[PDB]
């Protein structure tokens, strides 16, 4: 319905670089509004720039009419608290125990007594479904386990915005399995608005509402998973099923090769 | 003379990585202090402050014996041994408490400093700490900036006192000349506010480019663990540069 | 302030952990005198929903005795989505 | 028919690990043999021990009958000249250039003529399909054509016992489905032998001839996958769809909860 | 009593973690000559050495001008300033050539090969050498020892020339003394056979604790980058202790 982000008509270009040259991009609510590329694009640099951790150059990131470049630094703080994201291979800090990790967006933020600030991390983290802890460190937790904890940060208060940055990183498919189910249900559960950043086509169209589709600079295709396929350029749809016939190359050279020599 | 071009586009790029460089030193110290940074500032101390503290006794000692051994083998044919004491103090108040405990730190905790934020930088928890809004310049970084001045000045004066303790040791114990005589001379040579305060003077103008320079390192390097490791030896060369060359000048001064 | 008398409590207004730790305070001192337990717990006019509305209702069950102290209606949905998402139907009780 | 390897009651246990306690394997010709796991099992580990490159402890490693702990120093490196592997992130050296890397394995084994040495290496680069370099170096290369060098460097000379650790890093669908098909036609064309350890269900029982499962020190089911998913135990068909029902905890701990308190 | 346990095992570790390293030098000098070595090993020596220089040369001056500006603050007041050109040659060819050049090399060099070891086990190049049968030690750690071994000795004399020449400089063109009664009041002091000889006696058997204890600490680390960095660290704290501490053992024995 109603945006959360307009992104609208930026060249956040890096020097060499031509990146995001020129696109624009809807974001609604209650909406998983997915995006697949090629990998060394700006992909999870894009989040960056909804996120106005990086900075745009000639665009505009509107979160809700407002562009995050042009609030005040009292307010730039108070936005940050509906958008909470996830750092592709986990972020947590390594020195404060895990319920450390959980708290410290709360203590960030606001000012609680403990049998509070105590009480919502003994929840959240059993919405993950990992509760027995808050003894132990971030070591010692298996790889699977720890984009967990890194999604109950992202989780902390009750954002409405949250950013996922490849949650099927190459793991299990139990886990893989496990993750799938966790995206839905918090989402119908707390009304939430997420993208995700994949490469895993065959859960992603079956899970999401909306697929923008970035190759360099340019919209490729978009609406429902449906009206992806039937309007597909020979681009997008190869993109789609890893066909070798495209204007991609498998060939790094087009020669006779019986024409130069070998030193 | 394209070689001549990259040489050139080598160093106009030292120029302005010196130039973000102060410009990150500045937003630092000009800040109000953050809630509860003391106990952040304290557990930091003891990362690298008391974590170093063996290295630098027992590295105190063996600059102190061949101080006194080669202080032994001058002084024994001009006779004038008098002098024990005072050119066994004299040095090590002057220039090798300031000169060899700082290269000495700049190897451990130097060097550890910009490891810690350049794995920070990779695993991009600066990235996320961010976007909560907690900048962590002066989360991550200002507890580890402070914890380097206050504590090399901490360590050179353990270091000369363990080093002068040294040259007793070899010096009467298994040469032998009047304890007396030594104690005596020591002090009386050596003021207080013209040699020891300007012997911490320069441990503390040492500290701050063996520091921010360090810390510098380890923010302003790249992901790619390559790009690690080459700036842990990016400092460790340009730390050593700027402490003997800083000393030079402070010395000359202080000692015209 | 808006947590009102006549044996039962009923919550309205927003959590927004600014004002949601006097409203667990001015809750607790009506827990003190409301002892033998026939209260029920309103919370009707509540318009927003979070783990944090959720979690000062745990804690004025923590603070009273046995486990089946409070007792809860007027739940309005926005709650229920996540209570089962952390799982506590039967941990707390309902109708 | 004949194996390659016999896998045989091994005990490579690391100090507390005792991983691989008692396992039994069968790799016979010309046969897509697939190995799936969790994530933290010795899987590229077990590839050493075939290798030999690490050694076991208590089984026995059949080449042909002759266990690789057996031979000579002399019949070792002989022996090597059969079987290369993939490195997961793939293995280049970053100071021999892309010429220098597939060369490598030929100078390093055996004495020919410059004109023979360069001779192989333009074939093999343009048997992956990267054939106009051989000048610039690992560097400026993208991970996409990464591993290709890496596929040249294993099929160097010629050898017959290949082994895959993960050829689906979680890359694009486009060059997932470029080595879908890379895959079976080295296979078909010079008649090797694979192995691939992925996580990635729907590729891998599409290209496979047979899949053992290691979870912990078992093998939970094997055979064609037809009759994987008949005679799966509700801990490896749990393992192959990704479900919350199983023997695998989603839930960390099992206490009522309502017990302890919040500090 | 149980941190009792954890210091106890620790240093049990440190000890077979010793043995595991002599083995492996032992495995490594008695072995035949790879074929086209020397292709390697002197691409190897521009690595380690010719990138060292600089960083040596410029700290040769610095030492020189310190000894320069104490050396003559001293020999005012006694006035036998005939020994100003044997007391900046002394030093500087016994003990700061063999020492503080050991500190500077540990530093760049020192820890630059710990590193670059230490990221080709993580990416495991060294393990696919190893299948294909070239077994590493004689291809990537052999050419990058014996560019330690070669290269340290022919720093330090690069450092006591430099500081020696850094000595006269400030000392007779700035503050003045007899040019003559410099190099005549040293060249007859000053033997070769006994000074300098046993000044590269030194500087061998540092090389070979610089470069042994760094060149083992990058293959027997682990993977995980926050194993090299804890490792680029390790080195350098355990070469100071055994530079100084051999350097000690070493000079009673020629100069006792
Ligand atoms: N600070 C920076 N800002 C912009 N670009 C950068 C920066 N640092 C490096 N780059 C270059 O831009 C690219 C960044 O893209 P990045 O890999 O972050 O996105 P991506 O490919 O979508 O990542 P992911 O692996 O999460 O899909 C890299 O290729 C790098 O060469
Ligand atoms: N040299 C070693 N030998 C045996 N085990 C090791 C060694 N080093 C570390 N380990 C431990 O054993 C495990 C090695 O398993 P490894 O990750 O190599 O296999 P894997 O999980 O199959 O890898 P992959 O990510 O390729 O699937 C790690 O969990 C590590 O804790």
């Amino acid at each position: 319905t109603q945006s959360l982000i307009e992104v609208k008509n930026l060249s956040f270009n890096r020097g060499e670089r031509v990146i995001y040259d020129n696109i624009s991009l809807n974001i609604r609510r209650g909406q998983i509004t997915a995006i697949m590329g090629p990998s060394g694009t700006g992909k999870t640099t894009l989040l960056r720039l909804i996120g106005g951790q990086l900075v745009p150059d000639q665009g505009e990131v509107l979160l809700d009419g407002k562009d995050i470049a042009q609030m005040s630094r009292q307010e730039l703080f108070a936005a940050r608290a509906r958008m909470g994201m996830l750092f592709q291979s986990g972020a947590l800090f390594t020195d404060m125990s895990v319920y450390e990790n959980v708290a410290f967006p709360i203590r960030a933020h606001t000012k609680l007594s403990e049998n509070l600030i105590a009480e919502l991390v003994a929840l959240k983290l059993e919405s993950v479904g990992l509760r027995g802890t808050e003894q132990l460190m971030p070591t010692e937790l298996s790889g699977g386990m720890n984009r967990r904890v890194a999604l109950a940060r992202a989780i902390a208060l009750d954002p409405d915005l949250i950013m996922y940055d490849e949650p099927f990183a190459g793991q299990d498919p139990i886990v893989k399995g496990v993750l799938t189910r966790l995206i839905r249900s918090l989402r119908e559960a707390l009304d939430l608005t997420t993208i995700i950043v994949s490469h895993d086509v065959p859960e992603t169209l079956s899970i999401a509402d909306y697929i923008y589709v970035v190759a360099e600079g340019k919209i490729q295709g978009e609406g429902t998973p449906e009206e992806l396929q039937a309007y597909a350029s020979p681009f997008v749809k190869q993109f789609l099923t890893g066909s070798a016939e495209g204007p991609v190359e498998y060939q790094f050279s087009h020669q006779a090769y019986l024409d130069n020599e070998v030193r | 003379m394209n070689t001549i071009a990259w040489l050139g586009r080598l160093v106009i790029e030292r120029i302005r990585g010196i130039g973000v460089a102060a410009l990150m030193l500045l937003q630092i110290i000009f800040s109000l202090p953050s809630a509860g940074g003391f106990g952040r500032f304290v557990y930091q101390m003891h990362r690298v402050g008391v974590m170093s503290l063996l290295i630098i006794t027992v590295s105190g000692l063996f600059i102190g014996l061949v101080l006194g051994l080669q202080g032994y083998s001058i002084l024994v044919n001009v006779g004038s041994e008098s002098m024990l004491g005072t050119m066994v103090s004299l040095t090590l108040l002057r220039e090798l408490a300031p000169v060899v405990a700082a290269l000495l730190f700049a190897g451990r905790a130097g060097s550890a400093l910009t490891a810690e934020i350049g794995s920070m930088k990779q695993s991009e928890q600066l990235a996320s700490m961010e976007m909560i809004g907690v900048d962590p310049l002066k989360q991550i970084v200002s507890p580890r900036l402070w914890a380097g001045i206050v504590s090399l000045p901490m360590l050179t004066v353990i270091f000369a006192a363990i080093g002068i303790v040294g040259g007793k040791l070899v010096g009467v114990d298994f040469l032998g000349v009047d304890e007396g005589s030594f104690w005596s001379g020591m002090q009386n040579n050596v003021q207080f506010g013209h040699d020891v305060v300007n012997g911490i003077i320069k441990s503390i103008v040492f500290a701050l480019l063996c520091t921010w320079i360090a810390v510098f390192q380890g923010y302003a390097c790249d992901p790619t663990p390559e790009g690690i490791a080459t700036a842990m030896t990016r400092t460790v060369v340009y730390s050593s540069l700027c402490v003997l060359g800083f000393d030079f000048v402070l010395t000359a001064v202080m000692f015209g | 302030v808006v947590q009102y008398l006549n044996q039962e409590l009923v919550v309205s207004g927003k959590i927004d952990f600014e004002n949601a730790e006097q409203q667990y305070q001015a809750g607790l001192a009506i827990i003190k005198k409301q002892t033998s337990f026939p209260l029920i717990v309103d919370l009707k006019q509540l318009e927003h929903g979070n783990t944090l509305a959720l979690a000062v209702l745990v804690q004025w069950l923590r603070q009273t005795p046995q486990k089946s102290g409070l007792h809860f209606k007027n739940v309005p949905e926005k709650m229920l989505k996540i209570i089962q998402a952390c799982h506590l139907q039967e941990d707390l009780h309902l109708v």
